[PDB]
Formats: structure tokens, C-alpha cells, sequence
């Protein structure tokens, strides 16, 4: 039984209690002389309810029904104090409901009888999820915010409705406002319930009281990527200083964009958030001036000091690997199985040369190298979730994993030597193509190489796997057949298939045009082989690999737009990773202070635009 | 785009 | 009837549900309310009957879908236009329920030849649609093509 | 002689013989004092007509005529009742071609003569086909229904047009609306039609009927795909429970949706319609949430285990034939024709080893694996056409040609084993090959492999034929001259193309730059020979197979939207395919069904939307009523 | 053999048992990058380009030959 199947049958098991009882028959039919002829002799306990739990004056107010909601409440007013019992609607009261369907004159009846404005709903059915259409909340203050129905709202604030209470996932009602899809509406909701905030309070203002995860709700736009509630909350953070002529010099506050004394701060929390438009928040106007500032100042000639010394790394690595130490190899390669070639084993522990001891401090650098890696990246690991650090492919993503492998790697081949282990080649080779693809990751900080560079990840992922997985498919059947028939052949004079592994490894070379068809014209091939090539010539490298160009052909002007816009965002979250990352010596509080141009002690910033 | 509506009013003229 | 608009049928079929959202059968003058409220519009008391008995004919003050059409009729006066692009509306749309929608109108730049990624033909139909429902109604495609 | 052509004369000798009579001449152009000096003195048998067998009466109907016809009618009402007699018009009478051009006054008149309001119109130009530019059935009823005329259709009800009439392909009049081009209009005359259906009936309703092929209206929506008749028929199945402000928790029937006991389904017979509409119908709001359901919570594991249960077997499979009894041969190869390099020839019949009874068991599963292909593949051929089944590509397609000629050649080469047959390694290796390809199938359940391999099928047709049918032309015009010019070469030196076998095979290759420009630079090639190859390398290596990138990354994005709601009818029609194969042990019936939530035994769905409170949709119509 | 390189055809002339010249791996790499990157995969760049320009052109072109 699955959960949605579950909740499917509760709102059909309410439909017959519903056809059970007349009341609740005429509770939803309007019908008033079915209504009145019942509750006048033998007054029931109105306490027999659906199976949700509800009430009859829920039911009389689940459909819009006036008349047949105030018969119920004259005879009955304590059912408006009565909440929903079921373990998915728990809380939900009369109040609630009636503020859904924006019955304006059936929460001033309930108003009347003292409904409490602060009943919290706190069923399974109302919590924020994937699952449940929309998320507003608990309070009836906060049901009526998102709406967008004013007349409620201004009903439920005379009526003492806290505005400061928050539900069980610590969202204030000017948080579910931010997660709402009527972007519009909620912004005049917000000037709507600032107005009603409480003047001179002790604690906080009330665009700032933080989450249960801590999340402003300046800090909530940022990550919802609402935009345009983004632009709302800087109404009240810009000052406007002149406007000569065209032009206009804005002075915006910067407080908690920056975030200077925070762990978690804004702009860490926008560039890494799941939502697709949260990179939106890194355009808008007080936002693409101050990471492009942190860029163009500092983040760059910053970045491309490391980016040059870790291209300075990596070739004083392969250095330490060209120059590796090797003897000559005494066992007579041509009486063990004379099919080997090997004719250099290792040196066991010997260094003592002049050309070898500049070798040792070239070594020395890649073991300090790598462990200053695995400094700092494994406390990246655990701060940002684990696996939304390996795979969120804007801060890094795919580059992390490689720069530990490969740090891992320099850290393995040095138990491969002090210990006169045999297969050095292992750990190196696999250090170098790591080790050098990790270079890679320093093409971010330019135009030139930054949007290619997201364009091989997307399509090493969503295009390469797609067709790696329909080519072991193809080649696993033609490897095969190409085993059968040169199995019963000669490996003396074709021996392109010798051995099954060598099958399937000559036949992927084969179809990526790489080694030459297999043929000897001296001798006589099996005319059942030709048969099985005219049909791997054409399924795999006249069809599969020339359509493997046509479908990459398709799939880039799909997301060259998608490219675009995901490199500003890692130019962004680059800029946000250096500020972090290298000392407080470097990297100066961006913006202009207020404490001797006297404002306060915000650091500010300036936006000058010419809007025509 | 706004681009996309001038072709299907140049097709029909 | 004889108002002989085929694609505003198809319009009206989709606004008359909006009404009767409430109950399967038709208009019953608190599912009128209903979506008045909605509005904010707040209308008084034994003045939604009075609204509805002057648009019934046939009674039974429940108001139906053919007199649902007898009065947009009426309304919306009369439109006398170029005739033509509601021809070419006819043939861009090739489900025939009156709204181009979201996938067919990619399915007709990948007919014409124009190279338009699925985004981009999502920003023609956000320009297109004041009702902002995701496909375009044919009086959007008029105000779109005529209008200028 | 055409069929188009003979229908063509019998409408330009109407007329010749309308030219023929003054009578008929006189009844199109409504020259009525024409008409009135000729019937009043020799009264002619009027039985003389047109080729087509019409009356004058028909002429006068057949243009818009309301005083010539009932000028007509006066001095002959018996004309009302006669109809058309020639072999593609029998059965139309005037009412018919009354009907047809909506002449109001004209269906009065002819209704206040007693005119027969259940006259069959059986001609070969009134039937369904491709030929026919419109099928309206045979009553004057359907005729007057699917003009989108109600006046008319309200006219007949009253004069007893049987609505329950079916034609001779057992249409009803609700069906004949459902093939109609105007869509939006056949939605209103099904509201027309069924408040004057017969209350009570014995038998069933009218949105019941079935056809002559087995085919409710219901499940003719979704065989045509006509999607705006489908949601009109959705409206008397759903029931909606509550509105809690936003959400709308609606309550569907899903009886004729799903049909539980039926042998054709309602969803088998739309995933498997020719109609490229009839996969629209698997988008809409019941039917969406019905199949993934069906899909998400049953399907795609029990094809997951069965898409890990066939590459299991697949290994199995080659395991058996990498491994396979060969034994070292005997015949001092140099001695025969030293050109062959044969050294393993078969075993004659021996598994005495220890290493091959685990063969053994191996095999067997292959022979097994095989003929359970073959008892699940073979009894689906004849139930869905033969031809129909192999070529839909929505329900399979070119998967199951595939996986029928696998399982064939592993029961082929069960017959080249224990016979001692020789030639073991031909039906192996096309196994293999049809075998492994074939694990292709099970990429459909899956959306990074779904979408791509309906692309590998619309190539390998589409677009590889295409290309392959303009390279045999191509590489045998260069595979023949590089014959000659190395047929008085020597084949020691330069053997690339020493027979002509050789030579088609070593110009394929050479063309998909697979095998390297044949050149030997100690020796002298002919001269003639790199005339011909500059040519063969620009026309095949730089144009044509350039050419291909370019015409398949051209012909990708046309149908890169056409691939994905491809896929989309390809998750349910597996489904369908799924439930129908498995047993019921397995599926339990999809849906809320209402016999402990009481309003009856259908089996119901619930779906909850949340459409949206968007003002601007709804001030209009709100300011059409207070205005 | 020059033209035979630049379509990939021939292999690259190398014998790995003698010492070939350094002019001819100097001019042998901008032979690679000039011929066999740009050039040849511009080809199907822009014969790739100019398909769907004339691929409305070619279609009522063809219907002018049937005729
Ligand atoms: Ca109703
Ligand atoms: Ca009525
Ligand atoms: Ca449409
Ligand atoms: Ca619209």
C-alpha cells in the first residue's frame, strides 16, 4: 500500500459518512428544511462526525454554504471550537476551511463566537512535502496570506491574529508568502503585513526572525530563487542619493547579501541550493554588481595565481613519473613465455644518484601536494551534505571527486614505494589522467574555456551514458561473434581475436574507426566473418557513431543557453568558495563603509544606472 | 521569444 | 447557436467549467458566488438570483451550458475581422479543443524549419497568453497576429 | 480503368442528361414558368431521370432550390419517396440531399409528405474510406447530426428518426460524430443527442453500443483519437467531491478505461490504433494518472526483474558458445590449398569432461530460454494482425522479428548439434549478433535509454536506407573500376582486391575509412588507379559519409519532439503488454474500487488538481453576468 | 599522400625503428590540427549547417522533378 493510496480513500470514506447521516447530507445541500426538521427534536451529539474527523459545520463550510453553516451555529456554537481529529488533517477547524474558500461573511460569524485565530494544523496533509499541492502553513493568518484575498487578512489582524507565530517547520507567515507560485501577489501581501507589524518590538523585526533551519526570509528568496520578492526586500535596503538627469545613484545597504560575520552566508546559500532558479538571484541588480566587483578585483588575479600554480604542480608530478626508478631486468625474457616483453622491474630502495636526489624533492612536493587536498577537501565534505557536495556540478561538482581520487592516488603510490610493493604502474598512471583532467577545473575562471567545460560534463552524463549503454549492448553481440569465428581460426596469422577479452577490446577499437578492419589478404578468411563485418561497419560506425554526432549536434544548442547561464553562476560560486577559503589578508569587505560617511555601521554599495 | 511570432505572421502573408 | 464561433466554444467549454468547478452539473447560483468570492467581489444576498433569473429562459433557475452560450453571444457584440488567420489557427492547432497549447506550437517550428529549443518556444506562448493559462486562446492568436 | 476514373463520367453524364430534358434543365435553374407550361398538358413519367437514377425532385434538392422542389411535389408527391437507383448513390433520397445543404424549409415540406426518416443511403460513395472525402453513415439523422445543423437535427427527432439506427458498418449516429473533422461541434450534438435519447431503455444506453468490430463510442474516441470528444465523455465520469479553495479532488468511473474483463482493452486498442492522434489520448487527465500508476507502482520493477532476467540469460548464453567443443584438427593444413588457416573443426558428439557438464546445464537453459520466445511470441502474431504486430513500433515493433529470429537460430543450431552437422558456427553467430541486440528492447523503461533507441529505429529506416541505397549505387561503380585495374596487377604484392568478392568488400571499407588506402610504396601502382581513387575518396570519405552526419544531424531535431511522446506511448503500451502477460497474482486492479466506500461496484480513481486563481480568466465572464 | 592524410585514409608516416626528421613532426602537428581538426570537421560543420537552410528548397524541388 503506498501513502497516496492511503489519503485517496479517506476522501472517499468521507463522502459515505456524508450519504450516512441526513445531517450531513443537508449540511452540503443547503437544504434548510431538511436541516431545521432535524435538529429540533432529539438534539443529537453532533460529536458523529466523518471519518476524517469533521464536524458538521466542516462539511457545511467545506462547500460554500452560508445559511447552512449559521444554522449549525446557532443551535450548536461549540462547533466552531472543534478541530479535525484524523492523523493527516489534524487542526484543521472551521476557521480554516472558511478562510480557504475566501467566505467573507462565514469568518465574520465565526469571528463573532470567538474562533481561535491561532489553531495550528498540523496534519500530514498540510506539512510542506513533494507530495501535497500546496504548503501554507498552519495558522489561519497564514491561509489567508496566500490566498491573496486582503479582506481576510485585514479580518484576522483586529481580531489579534499573531503574526510573528510560526508552524512546525519554523516558517513566520512572511516566509510561506516567499514559497508561493503567485509571485506577484505575495509581494503586496508583504506590504500588506508589514503594516501591521508590532511597533517597537523587543525581539527582531519581522524581516528577520529566522527559520527552524535559519533561514531569513531575505535569505529564503535567495534560495527559492523568488526574484521577484528578491526585489521587494531591496525596496526598503536602497537610498536613493540623486537623479542627474538620466542617470541614478542608488546606495544599496548590503547587510545580508554580504553577510560578513556569518558561517552559512547568503551567497553560499544561493549558488548551492537545489532549486533551478536560484542562479537568478546572482543577476539582480544589487547582486551582479557585487560578485562581478568580487571577481573582477580580487576573485580573479586570485584564481589565476592558483590556477598557475597548480599547472606548475602537476608538471613537476609527471617529472617525478618520467624519471621513475628503474634496472635493467636480468630473467631472460624470451624463457618465460616469450609472448612478454618486460625489460625493466623496479629499483627496490635506491636513490643514491645526483639526477635522482632532485628527483626525491620533486617527489616530496606531490606528497605535500596531495595532502594539502585532502586538507582542503575533506572538511568540505561533511559542511555541505556529502553528496550535495559531489554533485551539484556549479561549486565544483564532478571536479571534487576527481582532485580526491587523484590526491588519494600520490597517497597510494607512496605505500607502493617504502615498501618495495611491484605494481608502481597502477597508482601512477591512474594518478596522471586524473591528475591532469583536474586542471580542468581551473577553466571556470575564463570566458574562453568556462562554458565548454560545463558543455563535456553535460554531455559525459546525460549524452555519453546514453550511448555507452546502447553500445555494450551492440558490441557485447558482435565481440561474441567475433570469437566464434576466428575461435576455430588460426591466431597465428589474424590474431585480432586471440582471447575474449582482446575480442571485446578489438572489437570497440574497430568501431570508433581506431585499428584497421581485421584482414590478411594472404590467406583465406571465413566468408561468415565478412558477413558479420558488413553489418558491424554499418550498425555501428556508419549508424551508432555518426548518429552519436548528430544526437551531441542536437543536444548542444538545446543547452548552449543552459551553459550560459550555469558558468555565471560558477564564476559566482567560485568567487564565494575564495572568499571562504583563503585568509582574511586577501579579500578585503567588499563595499563602502558607513562609519565615516555617516549612515550607520553598514557596509554599503553603489549601483549607478542609466534607465532611459 | 518575440522573434518566433514574426515568422507565423510572415507565413500567413 | 447560429453565433457560429466554433473555437469560442471551445473557449466557453473550458470557461464554463471554471463556474461550475463546483458539482458536475450545471450553474446553481452558489457556484456562481463561489467563484465570485473567489474574487473578492462580495455580492449581496438575494442578488445572485436576481443576476441569474435575467439571463434563464427556460426556468428552473439553474443556468445550463446551450444557455450559457446565448448570452456570450449577446456579448462580445460583434467582430467582423480578416477571417483568414482563423483559418491558420485551425491548422496550427491539430487536437481541434480551441487552445494551441504548450507542445504544439513546437510542433510547428520543427515543421517550418525554424531552430527554436523548448524554452524559447515557452517564451512565445508567455508573450502570447493574457489569461496566462500556457496555451494561447484564438482570440490571443487575434491579438497576436492583427494587432500590431 | 480507375475506380476514380468511372465516378468521374457518371458525374458529367448527370449532366448531359440534366441538358437532356427541360423538365430537369428547369428544376435547377427554378424557372418556374418553364416548369409550370410543361407538367400541365402531357404529364410525363417522370421516371425519366439522370444517369445517377435521381428524380427531378433530386435535382431540385441537389441545388438550392425550395420553389422548384415544391412545384415538384404538387402535381407528383410521390417523388418524395423514391431514391437514387445507380450502384455508388443507392439509397439517397431527396430528404438525404435536403438534409446536406441544411435547407430548413426543404426538410419541412418533404417532412409534411411523410418523407422516410430511416432511408438507408447504401451507395459506394456514402461509405468509410479513404477515397470518400466525407463519411456521414446512411440515416438522414446522421446526415443532419455531423452538419452541425441542430434545427434540423430537432426536426427529425420529431418525426421519428431512430437514433439507436446504425449503419452498415454498425455506426450509430454517436459514433459518425466522433469521425467528423470539426470536433468542437460533434461535442455539442452528443449533448443534443443524448436528451432525446429513450428513457428507459431495455437494452443499453446509447454512449454503450457497440459497433460491428466490437468498438463503443467511448473506445472510439481513443482508436481515432479524438481528444476533444474523449474529455466531453469524461464528463458523465467523474464526480467532483470538494474544492478546498485551490485543489479540486475529482473522482473518476475508470469502467471503460481500464475494463477489467474484456479480451481487447480499451488501452490496448489505443496504443495500438494506426491513427498518429490515437497516442494523444494517453495525455489526458484520466488516463495520465492511470498508467503511471499503473507504471511507477507495478510496471517498471516487474521490468526491471525481467530486463535483469534476460541479461542473465544472455550471458549464459555466449558462455556457451565461447566455450564450445572444439578439437585440434588433423588435415596438415599447408597440404590443402595453404591459403586456409582452418586448425579446430568441431567435436563429432562428446561432453565427457567435467568443464562442459556445467555446459550442459548452460545449454539447456538457451534450448528453454529459447522456446519460452517462442510460446510467448507466437500466440501474439494472430491476435493483433501478423503485420500489424511486427510493424507498429509503439507495441514493440522491430524488436519482436528480432527476438522470434534469435530463437529460432538457438533452435537451429540445437539441429546442427546432434545430427554432427558441420556448419555450427553460421547460426551462432547470427544469434548472437540478433541475441544481444535484443536487450535493446528492454531500454524503453527507462528515460535515458527510451527516447534514444526509437532515434536507432528511426535511422536504421528512415534514413540509413536512405544513405544505403545511394552507396550500393556508389561503391559498385568504384568497387568494379578497382577490379579492372588490378585484375592485370599482381595479387602477391597488392592483394586488396584479388577477387571480385574482395573488391566489393575492401571498396565498403575503404569508404568508412576503416581500412587504410591500399598503397605499397616499393612498387609502381598503376596510374589509372590514383585517377580513380582521388575521385572515390572525395565523392565517398569527404561527400557522402559527411553528407550523413549532415543529414542525420539534420533529420534528429525534426523529430526530436516527435521521439519523446513516442516513448511516452511506448511506457504504457509495455504496461499493457504487462499486465496481459503476467498473471493476476501479480496486478492487483488498478483503482479505489466502491463497495465499502458505497456508490456502487465500478472500480474508481481519484485525482486531485490544483488549478490556479488566476483572475484574468474569470472577469470577463463574471462582467458578462453583472453588466 | 598528402591528401590521402588529411581525410584520415592513410595512417600517419611514421617508423618507429628509425629517427625521423623534427621539421617533419613541426609541420606534422599544424598538418593534424589545420587539415584533420579544422578543416575536415568544419566540413560537417557547415555542410551540417547548410542542410536545413535548403532543406525546405530541396523538398518542393523534388516535387518540380516528379513533375
Ligand atoms: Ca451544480
Ligand atoms: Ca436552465
Ligand atoms: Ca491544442
Ligand atoms: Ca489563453
Amino acid at each position: 500500500q503506498d501513502w497516496e493510496q492511503y489519503r485517496d480513500r479517506v476522501n472517499m470514506l468521507q463522502q459515505e459518512r456524508i450519504r450516512d447521516s441526513p445531517l450531513l447530507q443537508a449540511a452540503k445541500e443547503n437544504d434548510l428544511r431538511l436541516l431545521k426538521i432535524l435538529l429540533l427534536n432529539q438534539s443529537c451529539d453532533f460529536q458523529q462526525r466523518g471519518a476524517v474527523g469533521e464536524t458538521a459545520l466542516h462539511v457545511a463550510a467545506l462547500y460554500d454554504n452560508l445559511e447552512a453553516a449559521t444554522l449549525l451555529m446557532e443551535a450548536a456554537p461549540e462547533l466552531a471550537k472543534e478541530p479535525a481529529l484524523c492523523e493527516p488533517f489534524v487542526g484543521q477547524t472551521a476557521l480554516h476551511i472558511a478562510v480557504m474558500n475566501q467566505n467573507l461573511n462565514l469568518v465574520r460569524a465565526l469571528l463573532a463566537r470567538g474562533a481561535s485565530v491561532s489553531a495550528r494544523a498540523t496534519g500530514a496533509a498540510f506539512r510542506r512535502s513533494p507530495h501535497n499541492l500546496i504548503y501554507y502553513g498552519e495558522h489561519p493568518l497564514s491561509f489567508a496570506a496566500c490566498v491573496g484575498s486582503e479582506e481576510i487578512v485585514r479580518l484576522l489582524i483586529e481580531h489579534g491574529a499573531d503574526i510573528r507565530a510560526q508552524d512546525s517547520l519554523g516558517n513566520t507567515v512572511l516566509h510561506i508568502l516567499i514559497l508561493q507560485p503567485n509571485k506577484t501577489f505575495a509581494c503586496q501581501m508583504y506590504n500588506l503585513l508589514l503594516s501591521y507589524d508590532e511597533h517597537s518590538d523587543h525581539l527582531q523585526s519581522l524581516e528577520l526572525v529566522p527559520n527552524h533551519q535559519g533561514l531569513t526570509p531575505f535569505k529564503l528568496a535567495g534560495v527559492e530563487g523568488n526574484t521577484v520578492m528578491f526585489q521587494h526586500l531591496m525596496q526598503k535596503r536602497k537610498h536613493v542619493q540623486w537623479t542627474c538627469g538620466p542617470l541614478t545613484s542608488t546606495l544599496y545597504d548590503l547587510t545580508e547579501i554580504d553577510s560578513w560575520g556569518e558561517e552559512l552566508s547568503f551567497l553560499e546559500l544561493v549558488v548551492s541550493s537545489k532549486k533551478r532558479e536560484a542562479r537568478q538571484i546572482l543577476e539582480q541588480t544589487p547582486v551582479k554588481e557585487l560578485v562581478s566587483f568580487k571577481w573582477k578585483k580580487y576573485g580573479r588575479p586570485y584564481f589565476c595565481v592558483l590556477a598557475s600554480l597548480y599547472i606548475l604542480y602537476m608538471i613537476c608530478f609527471t617529472t617525478c613519473c618520467i624519471y621513475r626508478p628503474l634496472k635493467l631486468r636480468d630473467d631472460n625474457r624470451t624463457d618465460p613465455r616469450d609472448i612478454t616483453i618486460l625489460q625493466q622491474k623496479l629499483l627496490q630502495e635506491a636513490y643514491v644518484t645526483h639526477q635522482d636526489n632532485i628527483r626525491l624533492v620533486g617527489e616530496l612536493v606531490t606528497v605535500t601536494g596531495a595532502v594539502i587536498i585532502l586538507l582542503l577537501e575533506i572538511p568540505d565534505i561533511f559542511r555541505v551534505g556529502a553528496s550535495r557536495y559531489f554533485g551539484q556540478t556549479i561549486l565544483g561538482g564532478p571536479f571534487h571527486v576527481i582532485i580526491i581520487t587523484y590526491a588519494s592516488l600520490v597517497l597510494l603510490t607512496m605505500v607502493m614505494r617504502l615498501t618495495n610493493m611491484n605494481g608502481e604502474v597502477v597508482p601512477l598512471s591512474f594518478a596522471l589522467v586524473l591528475g591532469w583532467c583536474s586542471v580542468m577545473y581551473f577553466a571556470r575562471g575564463f570566458q574562453m574555456l568556462g562554458p565548454f567545460t560545463i558543455m563535456i560534463q553535460k554531455m559525459i552524463f546525460g549524452d555519453l551514458m546514453r550511448f555507452c549503454w546502447l553500445m555494450a549492448v551492440v558490441i557485447l553481440g558482435f565481440a561474441s561473434a567475433f570469437h566464434i569465428t576466428f575461435q576455430t581460426e588460426d591466431p597465428n596469422n589474424l590474431g585480432e581475436f586471440s582471447d575474449y577479452p582482446t575480442a571485446l577490446f578489438s572489437t570497440f577499437e574497430l568501431f570508433l574507426t581506431i585499428i584497421d578492419g581485421p584482414a590478411n589478404y594472404s590467406v583465406d578468411l571465413p566468408f561468415m566473418y565478412c558477413i558479420t563485418y558488413a553489418a558491424f561497419a554499418i550498425i555501428a560506425t556508419l549508424l551508432m557513431l555518426n548518429l552519436f554526432i548528430a544526437m551531441m549536434g542536437d543536444t548542444h544548442w538545446r543547452v548552449a543557453q543552459e551553459r550560459d547561464e550555469l558558468w555565471r553562476a560558477q564564476v559566482v560560486a567560485t568567487t564565494v568558495m575564495l572568499e571562504r577559503k583563503m585568509p582574511r589578508f586577501l579579500w578585503p569587505r567588499s563595499g563602502i563603509c558607513g562609519y565615516e560617511y555617516g549612515l550607520g555601521d553598514r557596509w554599503f554599495l553603489r549601483v549607478e544606472n542609466h534607465h532611459d | 521569444s518575440h522573434r518566433g511570432w514574426e515568422i507565423l505572421r510572415r507565413n500567413t502573408l | 447557436a447560429d453565433q457560429l464561433t466554433e473555437e469560442q466554444i471551445a473557449e466557453f467549454k473550458e470557461a464554463f467549467s471554471l463556474f461550475d468547478k463546483d458539482g458536475d452539473g450545471t450553474i446553481t447560483t452558489k457556484e456562481l458566488g463561489t467563484v465570485m468570492r473567489s474574487l473578492g467581489q462580495n455580492p449581496t444576498e438575494a442578488e445572485l438570483q436576481d443576476m441569474i433569473n435575467e439571463v434563464d429562459a427556460d426556468g428552473n433557475g439553474t443556468i445550463d451550458f446551450p444557455e450559457f452560450l446565448t448570452m456570450m453571444a449577446r456579448k462580445m457584440k460583434d467582430t467582423d475581422s480578416e477571417e483568414e488567420i482563423r483559418e491558420a489557427f485551425r491548422v496550427f492547432d491539430k487536437d481541434g479543443n480551441g487552445y494551441i497549447s504548450a507542445a504544439e506550437l513546437r510542433h510547428v517550428m520543427t515543421n517550418l524549419g525554424e531552430k527554436l529549443t523548448d524554452e524559447e518556444v515557452d517564451e512565445m506562448i508567455r508573450e502570447a497568453d493574457i489569461d496566462g493559462d500556457g496555451q494561447v486562446n484564438y482570440e490571443e492568436f487575434v491579438q497576436m497576429m492583427t494587432a500590431k
